[PDB]
């Protein structure tokens, strides 16, 4: 039926309106033409769309033995979001675990290609140094 | 009838609280919470169940030198015994690493022939490094 | 009523497929297979598992420097939320050493009260490392 | 109806024997115990159970050269085949460290289609070395 | 009801005796003013209390990759009891898990504190020594 | 009842005749004296005997983190059989899974047992050199 309307539960045909963002279906409209209820998550949860979810979700903890630091706070339709302090890349293990790791500075080198959001540093030695794997070690 | 399935609360950053009130937690048919135990609401098997996920990261040598014991495990008091008894446990030992993070998962369950009133509480051992998430951290239980 | 019981399909070496036409797999009360996922029949409570085995041999010292992300969890697919949402997840990080082989192994199960079309799936991270066979990476449902 | 909880017996040190009369184990309408096999009464649906846990020290730099292969599963003897056929496999390896004791934890579950007359029984690979008690070494089955 | 009785499954107000240590209920007592059938622990089995339990718990072996040994050999009322052999001490990992460590002996030292049950010795070295975590080595 | 013959479920004295390697009970025979319905496992599966299985096996891959190989390709009767490429040798783990190493060479000595299915080759090192596990090292 509507997109933006799920079908009740004990009554087909009788389109309910969907929970918007930040709240969640508490109970099914009563019917056709009657508000679904729909009620706030309590601190800690958060739903971030069209639902008819009986609960809403937690909100994430950042992954601390990945070296994240939490960017945004959690709100009742916005999930924490984590990240890393600026001066470090990201590593991605999956999709979804990345960890934290500080960006080379060049010691005995000069930067050839400066840090980004998923890459190290590049450098390029002195002459006189290896490059071996991101860092320059004397000959 | 009765059952329930319950996530760490990932809010509580220093101890381990069970709680029924968001993502696909519950509770049906007699189960309840009280002082972060389950509740058995009549005798009868029961099939009971945990999960526990912990992960770290030496940042010292220091850390590197002594291992760490990880545990958790699901205990009973019933009114047969004046004593909290273990029906699961799951042990590990970890051995970090200068810098190299660490990530472990235990899982645990099994069937008990349990008495209404009994009360059925986890223990664990390495609280400061769950992963708490409501897919990595749960304890729940069903009665067959 | 309602029951499956999956196995990783052992002839396909870079997907992880499962299949209920050999060893001891099945489905039965309308349970049924669709893009690799268990449609649920029926509203009610579930108990969903799973297991997987993962194994290595590091050949080059380059690939003994950094380690292995293991993971896998199941999903759910609800008309309730236009996302997928993770039910369980065990992960794992494996050191590998110059030339031993390593083997692991990550089980997992809960309850959880379920809506009739519901698409249950699972996601792995370390799919060509998996140890196929029927005893080894399985997958299943049934309801209380 | 069916179901049955045991405990691997520890006052056996060398071999694996499961027994039911302690603790929280238990047998009912059915299940019983010959040659250490579990036989199912009845055919149907069964959710079938194991955990076992190792630990060990090695003492000598001899030990610590070669890896160990610890392995827990549980298999089947029905008529329908003359061969024991594994249901669930777990397998680990582990590199002991010179005095440094190590602690592992296996657990697997899943839900088949048995036949009256079908024996379950389990087979290890590193007796020697399992943490005996009530809570950690167990194995079980239920009838859905 | 009384402590010391316990209230019967199928019937309100009949509270039985309870078993007492090294015994199990094996049959609930029959009615008011009669004995509850309790039985006596198989060996390798213990209760250590005032109880209604249906079966006796099985006796602790010690961890022997904790280097554990029995002090006290299991009873039908009392369970092992494990230790470490004396010039040992205790560390404990959790509240019940303890592993066995052989006692410093200040070679190269001065015992200033001696080993205690649940702690190593604290050595004290001889001038030209460095204490090194509880060994003394030569600068 | 006879063996090659099996027990009907539904009705106790109708004694089917049993499935032969490469085919599966699709149905149990109708009557006395009336064929078991058996059919051809798909490429993939097998049976290697009397059977009155619903399903087939699936055929086994072999252990390639243990270096094995495939000898033998599986068929509807055959099981895969996997080993090692000659001049390694087979390491049993357990009674099932076994690692596949090379053979030694005996440099710097004379081959003393040649290598074998399931033991390595024996050295003997010539003067000058020690034997250390398996390979001889200058003194």
């Amino acid at each position: 039926c509507p997109q933006g309307k799920y079908i009740h539960p004990q009554n087909n045909s009788i389109c309910c309106t969907k929970c918007h963002k930040g709240t969640y279906l508490y109970n099914d409209c009563p019917g056709p033409g009657q508000d679904t209820d729909c009620r706030e998550c309590e601190s800690g949860s958060f739903t971030a769309s069209e639902n008819h979810l009986r609960h809403c979700l937690s909100c994430s903890k950042c992954r601390k033995e990945m070296g994240q630091v939490e960017i945004s706070s959690c709100t009742v339709d916005r999930d924490t979001v984590c990240g890393c302090r600026k001066n470090q890349y990201r590593h991605y293990w999956s999709e979804n675990l990345f960890q934290c790791f500080n960006c080379s500075l060049c010691l005995n080198g000069t930067v050839h290609l400066s840090c980004q959001e998923k890459q190290n540093t590049v450098c390029t030695c002195h002459a006189g140094f290896f490059l071996r794997e991101n860092e320059c070690v004397s000959c | 009838k009765p059952a329930a399935h319950l996530i760490g609360d990932p809010s509580k950053q220093n101890s381990l609280l069970w709680r029924a009130n968001t993502d696909r937690a519950f509770l049906q048919d007699g189960f309840s919470l009280s002082n972060n135990s389950l509740l058995v609401p009549t005798s009868g098997i029961y099939f009971v169940y945990s999960q526990v996920v912990f992960s770290g990261k030496a940042y010292s040598p220091k850390a590197t030198s002594s291992p760490l014991y990880l545990a958790h495990e699901v205990q009973l008091f019933s009114s047969q015994y004046p004593f909290h008894v273990p029906l699961l446990s799951s042990q590990k030992m970890v051995y970090p690493g200068l810098q190299e993070p660490w990530l472990h998962s235990m899982y645990h369950g099994a069937a008990f022939q349990l008495t209404q009133g009994d009360q059925l509480s986890t223990h664990t051992d390495g609280i400061p490094h769950l992963v708490l998430s409501p897919s990595t951290v749960f304890f729940g239980a069903f009665a067959l």
